[PDB]
């Protein structure tokens, strides 16, 4: 039992256009249901959905207006209510009117505030001045005198003044400080020349001054004016801030109600409207098992409708390509989204998501296999899920974040694959895991088997431990016995692991996608796919390359250190393998009657190749012409379909030398950032240690992250997927499909 | 959710609306008719009428 996609109807439904608007509503909700476009060469204007489009444009733009506003006085908009409830009824359109007018409203008291702020400002100008003391910030009133002095020789004495607290000017728009000196003249030509001045220059002038009792009277009806001008400020305000907030909270259930109606009009308008009667018929793609709960959300939603129009859906013989409709949950969209990545299978495919939850994470681990870095990553990941709920229902501007938390279930196996992986592989950054199972050798016993003080030469020479002493041996229980940690030929013994066992993964995790390959070709009864397909591609990929594999496992087995002279080298035998190269002597076999074993192996392999090469164009043209079919492309077709394969299965198995090469080059990198860097933290000085280590690991730390925790593990991320999508899925998971967008309500948060 | 007996009695019961409006349509159209004819027919009959009256 394989997952597939979704059984598709391509169904037809008929109903009356009454029961139609509020059937879409109810269906809608429903969000299980995609419609499709019965007349794609008809525009807006021609589905006549466009009046209600374009007063649910009008209402959009206007509540957005007033949103601005909203948001700028901090209303809480809490948007937990009400909303979901999505009426529609047509009187919506004259509550889209009022909230026309509210915003309305403000704008007039917004606008009357500026002006009475001016108001205010001008005032409170003539306020302290009470030629003249007026507002400026001193700025060219040192040389507002010299210009004076400059168009006459200063006939009259300057005002002077000072602003304690100066008011935040109208056009600086903030408080500055303000000085005045103005002159007065009594020349009619010199004053219009101080007119034209005191224009041009940075001050404050157009005091209508009064030396009379009256003048002093004049100012305090000012203050009084003054006075009366900001308490009605103070009151327009007030109403504006009250109204806000409580328009807040409708506007948060009204801008879903709206995106709602203009998703149904526009989803109307996706369909053909019938001329003779107010009816509409449309046809939709809907999951076949929930074509039930279809009909009882359309029987609510007509009975809801006064006509109670029947409302019947029926299926149509689907004949054109279903979308391709995967069900998916919290945890496994995301696996299904890297793979859509890629590409949409094709209609009733087998999925292969369920697959890559385990094997991509798996063969990232392999890549990533770092138990230090594999507890950072697990932690980052489960930070995300325990914020879930404060990171989702909030805005994350900035997609990188937005794009690590929608994989943070991606993540989070990731990291808890690549614990297991790296306590296999024995590394913590670059520290091994002694759990006092260390057994590989007896030291002890090495000075007794012909090594006495060998300590004294030692100052200058390594020396191996010998294989087969008698005294050493045994398995580490799990994972690689810590003592290659600290060995100089680490880079030896644990290296030619990898490389074998990246080859031993690699082979059987293409042959899986392999076997996947037989399920759906008999799924659409293709007997051809199999009788010439399948069967000669698997036993052409198992004997070159699972052959290859057992006798890996072999050579472990089969030869110790008693034979390590002379030990068949597995690579040479493997290329001599495919050539026929059988020396007389130069390399020893592996078992007796090895050599006809690799030759039958390989005549196999190439007697395969017919079989999918072209003997399927061959019977195929021997049952058209029984019957009685483009041959020539067909034949070319399949010819392609060989080479690529063939091909492609000596590249793919090299291919996975990327696991290898990822994880020798990530402990490579943990080395030399260790060595090179927290080993300077530690010191024979005890204080200058304890405080040193203390920064150097802090940088450490820094570049841990920077260079191995992130960047790496992108690379092992990118690396293990590309296998997926390359090896993997082109060994089974082929063509083509569309993505299942059916009509639903899920735009809530936006 | 619907059998083909269920398909065929929903278009039976979609025809009968049909069929209702046909007949709803219809009815209203020979009342307007009959409104039409008695009013011209008032209308005609006091003309006249009154014409002859005014003979007389």
């Amino acid at each position: 039992e394989l997952f597939r996609s979704e059984e598709m109807t391509l169904a037809q439904l008929f109903l009356q256009s009454e029961a139609a608007y509020c059937c879409v509503s109810e269906l809608e909700e429903l969000g299980k249901v995609q419609f499709r476009d019965l007349n794609p060469d008809v525009n807006v204007f021609q589905r006549k959905f466009v009046n209600e489009v374009r007063r649910c444009e009008e209402m959009d733009r206007k509540l957005r207006f007033v949103e601005k506003e909203i948001r700028k006085a901090n209303i809480p908009i809490m948007d937990t209510g009400e909303n979901p409830e999505v009426p529609f009824p047509r009187d919506m359109i004259d509550l889209e009117a009022n909230f026309e007018k509210i915003e309305n409203e403000l704008k007039e008291i917004n606008t009357n505030q500026e002006a009475l702020k001016r108001n205010f400002l001008e005032l409170t100008e003539l306020k302290f001045i009470l030629f003249v003391a007026g507002v400026i910030n001193r700025e060219r009133i040192p040389t507002f005198e010299r210009m004076l002095w400059r168009v006459c020789r200063g006939n009259v004495f300057l005002r002077q003044a000072e602003i304690e607290n100066p008011l935040e000017d109208p056009v600086t728009g903030d408080y500055v400080h303000k000085s005045v000196f103005i002159i007065f003249f009594q020349g009619d030509q010199l004053k219009n020349r101080v007119k034209k001045i005191c224009e041009g220059f940075r001050a404050s002038l157009y005091p209508c001054p009064e030396t009379p009792q009256e003048r002093k009277e004049m100012a305090s009806g000012v203050n009084t004016r003054i006075d009366d001008l900001q308490m009605v400020l103070n009151q327009t305000e007030d109403h504006r801030q009250r109204v806000l907030q409580a328009a807040a909270k409708n506007i948060r259930v009204w801008f879903i109600k709206v995106r709602k109606m203009k998703a149904i009009y526009h989803t109307l308008n996706l369909c053909n409207i019938d001329v003779t009667q107010k009816c509409l018929i449309a046809e939709v793609w809907c999951p076949v098992t929930d074509l039930d709960s279809i009909q009882f959300a359309l029987r609510r939603g007509t009975e809801h409708s006064g006509s109670t129009v029947p409302s019947i859906l029926n299926r149509m013989q689907t004949n054109q390509t279903p979308p391709t409709y995967n069900k998916t949950n919290k945890f496994t969209h995301g696996f299904q989204n890297i793979v859509d990545a890629y590409g949409i299978g094709t209609y009733r495919e087998i999925n292969p998501a369920p697959y890559t939850v385990i094997t991509f994470p798996f063969l990232f681990a392999v890549m990533f296999g770092d138990f230090g870095h594999g507890i950072l990553m697990t932690l980052f990941a489960v930070w995300m899920v325990l914020r879930e709920s404060r990171i989702l229902s909030q805005k994350n501007e900035n997609e990188m974040f937005s794009m690590v938390f929608s994989g943070r279930y991606i993540i989070l196996l990731m990291g808890l694959f690549s614990i297991y992986t790296g306590l296999i592989y024995n590394d913590c950054f670059s520290k091994s895991l002694n759990i006092f199972g260390s057994s590989w050798s007896v030291r002890p016993m090495f000075t007794i088997g012909n090594w006495t003080e060998e300590t004294l030469l030692g100052s200058s020479v390594l020396q191996l431990n010998p294989a087969i002493p008698g005294v050493f041996g045994g398995p580490y229980p799990f994972g690689i016995d810590p003592i290659w940690n600290i060995a100089t030929n680490k880079l030896t013994f644990l290296n030619s692991f990898k490389m074998k066992m990246s080859v031993i993964l690699g082979i059987i995790h293409m042959l899986f996608g392999v076997s996947l390959s037989l399920f759906n070709h008999i799924y659409f009864k293709k007997p051809l796919n199999i009788y010439f397909g399948f069967i000669p591609e698997i036993i052409f990929m198992s004997s070159l390359f699972g052959y290859l594999v057992i006798l890996i496992f072999y050579k472990w087995t089969a030869y110790d250190a008693h034979s390590s002279r002379n030990a068949p080298s597995l690579l040479i035998h493997f290329i001599n393998m495919f050539l026929f190269s059988y020396p007389e002597s130069g390399n020893a076999m592996l078992y007796s009657g090895q050599k006809g074993i690799q030759c039958f192996l390989i005549v196999v392999a190439m007697l395969c190749v017919p079989w999918m090469l072209l003997f399927k164009p061959l019977i195929l043209r021997h049952q058209y012409l029984r019957k009685k079919f483009d041959f020539g492309d067909t034949m070319v077709h399949q010819a392609i379909h060989t080479i690529e394969y063939c091909l492609g299965c000596i590249s793919n198995t090299a291919s996975y030398l990327r696991l290898w090469a990822l994880s020798l080059a990530h402990a490579q990198l943990s080395e030399v950032l260790w060595t090179m860097v927290i080993h300077i933290g530690l010191h024979v000085r005890s204080l200058a240690g304890g405080l040193g280590l203390f920064f150097i690991f802090a940088a450490f730390a820094t570049l841990t992250v920077a260079i191995l925790l992130i960047m790496e593990g992108l690379s092992a991320f990118l690396h293990a997927l590309r296998l997926h999508w390359v090896e993997f899925q082109n060994k089974f998971y082929t063509g083509t499909g569309f993505k299942f967008l059916p009509f639903s309500f899920e735009h809530i948060r936006e | 959710a619907l059998s083909d007996a269920d398909v065929q009695k929903q278009i039976k019961h979609m025809m009968a609306f049909i069929e209702q409006e046909a007949n709803e349509k219809a009815e209203e159209i020979d009342a307007k008719a009959e409104e039409e004819f008695n009013i011209e027919k008032g209308r005609l009959v006091q003309t006249q009428r009154l014409k002859i009256m005014e003979y007389y």
